[PDB]
């Protein structure tokens, strides 16, 4: 249904929302999503930051989430890949 | 003995910067069927996982498992010799104490040989992919990229909520 993305911090706080869609000039733009489970995870910035960085590298970006273990970041290369496993807070 | 070719050294320049301002030292193995290596920060809260497969490379030959591990922010300022659009080779023997990065471009004039001095890192490798995730998404990276730099202004702290 719906992904959503939630700083919220001193100064204030912000709020990006994004739906999952198949797209028709350019299906590389597409925005994928299979959801077995509700996630609700909070993650480092200093961290995301590094982890973007593989943009460069990649058009698309492979996020798999879960409350048991570290979320995975996946920038595929032709023939390979680079993955950034980042622990979630506990609180 | 080994020899990989990477078409163009800006791939193998911008790999190593998804490493850097994140990890220190790194082993890479490299195999028959191509280069893997992993790192965790500090905090041990980030691991990079890397795989580079033949296809990936212009020329590849690697005839005997070999870890050579370095000093990443060694290693990128002879990556600064870049030119993005040159032609990378990288070089090691049997039991190597430098691995050998050779850059070449278009004119015949241009062949630069550097070399870096490899180092001991214990290789505590890393397993941790689970089968079953609760959501996996994808997107455009670049998109992915706005969101993370826009909602750092606000928060040290980024909270994804999939319903």
């Amino acid at each position: 249904e719906t992904i959503k993305f939630v700083a919220d911090g001193d100064i204030g706080s912000g709020s990006v929302i994004i739906k999952p869609f198949v797209d028709m000039e350019h299906p590389e733009t597409s925005i994928k999503l299979e959801m077995d489970q509700p996630v609700d995870l909070t993650f480092g910035a200093k961290y995301l930051l590094d982890i973007i960085k593989g943009s460069s590298l990649s058009d698309r970006v492979g996020i798999r989430l879960s409350s048991e273990a570290p979320a995975l970041f996946q920038f595929d290369l032709k023939s390979g890949f680079l993955q950034f496993f980042l622990a979630p807070k506990f609180n | 003995m080994l020899e990989a070719k990477f078409e163009e050294a800006s791939l193998f320049k911008r790999i190593i910067d998804g490493f850097k301002d994140c990890v220190q030292l790194v082993n890479f193995q490299c195999k028959e069927d191509g280069i893997i290596a992993q790192a965790v920060d500090d905090s041990r809260v980030l691991l990079v996982s890397l795989e580079i497969g033949v296809e990936a490379f212009q020329e590849y030959r690697c005839d005997h498992p070999v870890t050579l591990g370095m000093d990443l922010t060694s290693l990128s300022k002879i990556l600064r010799c870049g030119n993005n659009t040159d032609t990378l080779t990288l070089i090691a023997d049997n039991t190597p104490d430098s691995i050998i990065l050779l850059f070449e471009d278009t004119k015949k004039d241009r062949i630069a040989e550097y070399s870096l001095k490899l180092m001991d890192i214990d290789a505590d490798f890393l397993k941790i992919e689970e089968l079953q995730y609760d959501s996996t998404l994808s997107l455009p990276s670049s998109e992915f990229s706005k969101i993370v730099r826009d909602l750092s202004q606000l928060s040290d702290s980024i909270n994804i909520m999939i319903t």
